[PDB]
């Protein structure tokens, strides 16, 4: 059957694994001590347990997990620790302290695809930006490249913001991580936090959030993804068909992650929540989870995954509208700039949570132009920064060669050209 | 995993010292005893940072207790969590230091250093994962500066790829201590420019500045200052102690505020500090600790902080807080004023969040500012320096004890070096 | 089906529409908590919601609103605010506050048009010489003639009145939106608080008013005006009928608005309030709605909404009777100046209420040669505040220019001979 | 929204916000501890206009509080509503001012005046949206009236586009308080002038004359006329702070009641004011509240307003009222009595209404004119000073501080023109 393995890197990347996993138990019905097989691998007790793999080399917030509510869940060896933590260093991750836990990650993830009839894939969760999730997750993934090939590999990847950040060597990591798993990941969806911070002030009227009611909110994308899997409906998406469908070329392949309809229980009374209004709330600017205009730039390719109440002639009609619209600009040579995905099973409301009960909610994934901006934006920070060779010492002292950057700059060029050509 | 070694030396060092190991227990239940009597699982986790576990359950601080005269510690010893301290971790000589860094690094503490190191490597030996040394001294003296700066150096030869950060109390513009504290903390700072991953630099006076402008007290002790120190000391290195959102490091600290090697000295400061009677008429919001935290009169440096600009700065939040808020707070200050941030490192600011917060408050912060600024105390270091050894005078305590004037000359042009340094990015 | 979006902007306009929500609810029988398609919007859990935007500049009224007994009727998006009121300024209003709120406003509308299969128009709420009533308004009304064009703009105005007032920069408000609402709305209904306290004293028999009293009156004829959507009669009158009969030439288009019988419950049974007796109060120079007398000026075109028990041969009959008047002058070039609307409903009762229960009741709604007095009064007042350049500065201040007045003066000095023209 | 921001300066302007601030508290349900004690939802609504909430729903009042004498302030933190304001909100010199604005101005007040500058920069940055500042003082000091108008100058720089109002204690023509009232008021008028958006003038004479005539008052305190102001001022805010039919606003008002933007001086008067005697002799009319509120011998500055014209006037009514009946009032008394109102502004009269009465009236009004007769004060003051000032007389005291007789010419010059101005609309 159909079966994926999660990986779930570096501080950020548990934190979101665990809202993921709090989510699909409360979806299927698992009780916290393990009392569906995508998932969730099934042993001879009534018990089920988790088929994922959570690193991190500072042993703090797998420790968390492993005394919090959710404990018995998770295996003890799923749950994998190390002694000190990169500190913002690709080269701590990809070179120094990572080559000392990977053998073992690959061992595990080698043992659950074992365990498999028919792996789909990897889903990972890292963070431009971080230590772990820059260098580590970027050596993970070329060991992964190495062995199995032509087994997806998604990742869910959390973008620095433009003017915002919590770390001053985040352009370097970020750039890295780029440079090196861009012959790798067939795709990495971007989630940015100013972005969802705006749209916590503006749909959910709620102005004192947290990372916790992030971590929740990308979940809920997480599950709109791979919702497919698990349930019954019209037009099943797979893992497989997101590299077919968003990744025009090898190189291009950063699409955003949108979520509709984001919205408390006041105002969903007052709204109807129709098919077509959360289909146009999905296209619109503010709305989008980075920080990124979509008026500026051309859209190559769309993904729609419909979740809940939807008769199929009312999404239509809506992608209809929205083709109408002039804006909404798509690319001369992509005509056909669409993705459909139907699921019978609604969203599932998580206690305490942000987010009421809904008939329908929609997901979107969309392949653009205007993360060239972004992109463009990171590179200057990047040259601003490293002009006056400022942290490289860090970076050197640990693995790295002055020639390295100027490389990772030259290949980022590359890319932003290659976007400027996919404009025209 | 992450044990922190802790070294304290001379007299200064010790007292402070003191008052870390009390703050520390507290925050610990660690009664003086070495009992604990906590009330959370938090508490004990990671306990092993700082302390070492014995027979019934009795907990040991990682510290050890320096001196080359046994009065400070002998008080040391008597005061309240005095019994805390392993016995045979205060390493003592007999004669004193006499303000003079000579003494302290060439003659009276180099016959005590090797005993001190092997005290050290026994520590280490019985850490898992060693992550550094914390040191605590003043400059201005004899032991401190000059026996201090001697361990750090051997303490890097021996371990030159653990974390090596000092709390050092500098020499204050106004009133002097020590008739020959330039050149004791030109000495020092020469040792340290070159030996040291990051020093947290404390001027008395600005100490002083906080007891009586903010915290509106009369008639402050040294102990208060002390706890002061303390609490900003904690705050470093909270994020190893406890959870959190943004888990920080003693490393990532580094990593985020040392963007070239040398320039590694930081001004400090710790909030909220206000007045026990204008308690209730403050309301204790973040953007309001932010303002705290950056206003100068909080710096507990002897630095005018907008005579120069912020190269990094690293916030260290602890209690509960919004992260959206912490965040936006973070984009104003720089947005509104760009100017006091070094234009070629965007995000100037780091934020670290631990969700325990300390005894008695619901929020806390620690400040950490790497400035161009700093170069005034170095700047005036110097011209002092220079005022003395022009005339060479006071000169025949250390030229007595084997140093030559070639040393003094390349401390002064160390000192120099930096200052250039520091105007460069100004 | 028939949908029609209401607008309600200011204090006074705030004010009206709470009355004129309270009117609709009584009538179709919703509860305060929401549990019609032409003024409610349906959701799917029995509970239908207003389709309003409700626009002020000062957090004050909205407030009041939001908390007061119909706050669940409403969405929390219709109910807009700001945060500093124009101090009855046009210029704060039109130029420098207005630009900040105007685009979500706009944003809404659209919402709210794209909810309709078949949007009628707008019906909008405000006041010559308030603040954000003159220039806000004026700003939405142009930014909706440049989106919709055709679709029916009407507006509900509170003109100021002659012998009184309540502000002492009212001239200079009201003139510059005459001059900007010119080319942009296609009705204007006109109601002055003056002619309501004149006619309490008279025909209700009560002299101790309060603002409430003249909202329910202003909110009746409302009802009365929008009758003909929500229920079924012999002549059913539309939105876009309005404009076709009460407009000759376009710039002329102010027609006074007429409710009869009011009248209080002792006098009640002595009438016998008949289809023609209430016609003839209807063109009495004393029960009119404005302080005008049409005795000086010619009937240019009338529209009569009967609403309840009538037979159409005694409206037919009490019409030629008002013909036969010597108122009772008519213009030359109109005949015909007559429409008549009908409707099976009857008028309904506001609990706490001025009014009693009636058989019949009707409202007229009269162009007509009369207010070109009013204007006239009304420039010769802006001429004397303007001479002596009175409160310029805080105009000129804010985005004005000295000779936009100059401008004014002249678009009303020609509407004027217009108005002079067609009395020929 | 709508934060208004009060500053009390000297020893008139300090004695008069502590009771401003007892009949705000007291209007709000707030205690002396700043615990709300109230029966509505009303009273928190928009109580942010006037108060900062703290730990433990603590209210504190956005005041600073300002002398260069500390006894003033000593006093009116000892007494009832003291302990309600912050602390760091005091802030004060040890020299007096003399009576003379040129220590306030130049010299002493010129020392304090960054110290105050920099709390109003941190009160306003609390603001969501800060509507404006409140100043209260006298003219005829040298405190209130020197550096009261001094910080008026520094805050409408930093704040061009905000709300500058004032009330302001000016000398009248009978008894002299002090000897150089007329240099005083002269040198503050002219900044007032050209500072400020609306300025509320008071004359302790005809409060007399209120307390003596109208409350038929044997013996007056300085305390009962502060109340009577205190009235006067929460009547203005009214609008801010509560539900109405017509909601006014600060801005609101200066654009009804200012023509031309020099003439901003307004008589304000309160209604109704009744004897304890003759309480159930009076019928609580609004037209015999009218009444009151345009008699002269309810208004509360120095002048005749029958010896002038009404160029416009702003009546705020509290309570239940018919709107209908207002209007009609007004109407009747510009017909009546049309010579006493400015031709060339049709309807003088602006009104406002709000819902919420103060304590113990079931209705009340607050008047507010802007009268030619206004003249008659300045002209006044302008010969006082002209007497003294063709003599010298006195003039040592200023000269001493460093002001030159260019100064007082141009005072004198204003004050002149600003006469011609007035006597243009008579
Ligand atoms: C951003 C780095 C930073 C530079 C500046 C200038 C910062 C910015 C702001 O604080 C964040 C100032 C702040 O918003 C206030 C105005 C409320 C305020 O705190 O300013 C100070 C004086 C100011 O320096 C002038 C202060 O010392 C300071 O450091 O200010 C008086 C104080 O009296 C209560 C109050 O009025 C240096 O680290
Ligand atoms: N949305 C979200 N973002 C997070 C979370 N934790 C961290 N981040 C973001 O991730 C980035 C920091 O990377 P981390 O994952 O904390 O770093 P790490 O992978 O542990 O690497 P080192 O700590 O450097 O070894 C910042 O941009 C944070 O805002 C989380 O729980 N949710
Ligand atoms: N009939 C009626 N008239 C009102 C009401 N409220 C205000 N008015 C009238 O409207 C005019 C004042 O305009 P407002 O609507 O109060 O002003 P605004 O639109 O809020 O504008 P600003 O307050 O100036 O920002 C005056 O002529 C009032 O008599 C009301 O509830 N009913
Ligand atoms: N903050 C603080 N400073 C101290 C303390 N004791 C001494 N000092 C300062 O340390 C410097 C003197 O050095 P000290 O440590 O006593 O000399 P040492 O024993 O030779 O190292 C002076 O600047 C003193 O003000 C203390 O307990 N706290
Ligand atoms: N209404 C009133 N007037 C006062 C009060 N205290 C002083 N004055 C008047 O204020 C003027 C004196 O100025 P004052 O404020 O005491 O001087 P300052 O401290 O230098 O500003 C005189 O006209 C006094 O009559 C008071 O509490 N209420
Ligand atoms: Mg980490
Ligand atoms: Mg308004």
């Amino acid at each position: 059957m159909r079966e994926c393995i999660s990986i779930h890197v570096g501080q950020a990347g548990v934190q979101i694994g665990n809202a993921c996993w709090e989510l699909y138990c409360l979806e299927h019905g698992i009780q916290p001590d393990g009392q569906f097989n995508t998932f969730f691998s099934e042993t001879g007790a009534g018990k089920h347990v988790p088929r994922a793999v959570f690193v991190d080399l500072e042993p703090t917030v797998i420790d968390e997990v492993r005394t919090g509510t959710y404990r018995q869940l998770f295996h003890p060896e799923q749950l994998i620790t190390g002694k000190e933590d990169a500190a913002n260093n690709y080269a701590r991750g990809h070179y120094t302290i990572g080559k000392e836990i990977i053998d073992l990650v690959l061992d595990r993830i080698r043992k659950l695809a074992d365990q498999c009839t028919g792996l789909q894939g990897f889903l990972v969760f890292h963070s431009f930006g971080g230590g772990t999730g820059s260098g580590f997750t970027s050596l993970l993934m070329e060991r992964l490249s190495v062995d199995y090939g032509k087994k997806s590999k998604l990742e869910f990847s959390i973008y620095p913001a433009p003017q915002v950040s919590t770390a001053v060597v985040e352009p370097y990591n970020s750039i890295l991580t780029t440079h090196t798993t861009l012959e790798h990941s067939d795709c990495a969806f971007m989630v940015d936090n100013e972005a969802i911070y705006d749209i916590c002030r503006r749909n959910l009227d709620i102005e004192r959030p947290t990372y916790t009611n992030l971590n929740r909110l990308i979940s809920q994308i997480v599950s709109s993804i791979t919702a497919s899997l698990r349930f019954d409906g019209a037009l099943n998406v797979d893992l497989t068909e997101f590299q077919t469908n968003l990744v025009p070329y090898p190189r291009i392949h950063f699409p955003l992650a949108t979520y509709a309809p984001v919205i408390s229980a006041e105002k969903a009374y007052h709204e109807q929540l129709s098919v077509a209004e959360i289909t146009n709330a999905c296209f619109e600017p503010a709305n989008q989870m980075v920080k990124c205009d979509p008026r500026h730039g051309k859209y190559m390719a769309c993904c729609l995954l419909y979740r809940g109440d939807v008769v199929p002639k009312d999404v239509n009609a809506a992608i209809a509208t929205i083709k109408t619209k002039r804006t909404i600009q798509f690319v001369d040579w992509c005509p056909t700039g669409f993705k459909v995905g139907i699921n019978y099973q609604p969203p599932t409301v998580v206690p305490g949570g942000d987010l009421a009960k809904v008939q329908r909610a929609v997901c979107m994934l969309s392949n653009t132009t205007a993360i060239a901006e972004a992109w463009a934006r990171l590179d200057h920070k990047f040259d601003l920064m490293y002009a006056k060779r400022a942290f490289v010492h860090w970076y050197v002292g640990e693995g790295m060669e002055e020639g390295e950057f100027s490389e990772a700059r030259e290949d980022m060029a590359a890319l932003e050209k290659d976007y400027e050509e996919v404009g025209v | 995993m992450r044990e922190i070694v802790h070294i304290q030396a001379g007299q200064c060092g010790n007292q402070i010292g003191a008052k870390f190991w009390e703050v520390i227990s507290d925050e610990h239940g660690i009664d003086p005893t070495g009992s604990y009597h906590g009330d959370s699982d938090l508490q004990l986790e990671r306990i092993n940072v700082y302390y070492n576990e014995a027979a019934g359950n009795k907990y040991v601080p990682r510290a050890i207790l320096v001196d080359l005269e046994p009065g400070t510690m002998d008080s040391v010893r008597s005061g309240p969590f005095g019994q805390i301290f392993r016995p045979d971790n205060f390493v003592f000589g007999q004669s004193g230091a006499g303000n003079n860094w000579a003494k302290g690094h060439y003659t009276e503490g180099a016959e005590l250093v090797d005993s001190v190191l092997d005290v050290v490597r026994k520590e280490s030996e019985s850490c898992d994962c060693l992550q550094g040394f914390q040191l605590t001294h003043s400059l201005g003296g004899g032991t401190g500066s000059g026996m201090g700066t001697l361990l750090i150096s051997k303490i890097r030869e021996e371990y030159p790829d653990r974390i090596m950060n000092t709390f050092s109390v500098v020499p204050s513009p106004k009133v002097s201590d020590t008739v020959v504290e330039p050149y004791n903390a030109t000495l020092s700072v020469h040792q340290l420019v070159e030996n040291t991953d990051e020093t947290y630099c404390i001027d008395n006076e600005a100490l002083y500045d906080i007891c009586f402008r903010t915290l509106k007290l009369t008639t402050p002790t040294y102990g208060d200052l002390n706890h002061l120190v303390s609490a900003t000391m904690s705050g470093v290195t909270t994020c190893l102690r406890f959870p959190g959102q943004l888990n920080a490091d003693l490393r990532k600290l580094a990593v985020n505020m040392v963007p070239f090697p040398r320039l590694h000295f930081f001004m400090p400061g710790f909030a909220p500090l206000t007045s026990r009677g204008s308690q209730q008429y403050r309301a204790l919001t973040v953007p309001e600790l932010t303002q705290q935290m950056f206003d100068a009169k909080n710096m507990m440096a002897a630095c005018d902080p907008r005579h120069g600009r912020y190269l990094t700065v690293a916030a260290v939040f602890r209690g509960r807080m919004s992260m959206k808020e912490v965040d936006e707070q973070m984009l104003n200050v720089q947005n509104k004023n760009s100017s006091y941030f070094v234009e070629w490192i965007p995000n100037n600011v780091k934020t670290a969040v631990c969700d325990i917060p300390p005894r008695g408050l619901k929020m806390s912060a620690t400040f950490i500012g790497n400035s161009t600024a700093i170069q005034e105390l170095f700047k005036r270091i110097s011209e002092q320096f220079t005022a003395m050894f022009r005339r060479k005078a006071f000169l025949h305590w250390y030229t007595g004890e084997g140093m030559d004037e070639m040393e003094f000359t390349e401390a002064e042009s160390n000192m120099n070096d930096l200052v250039s340094e520091y105007q460069q990015y100004q």
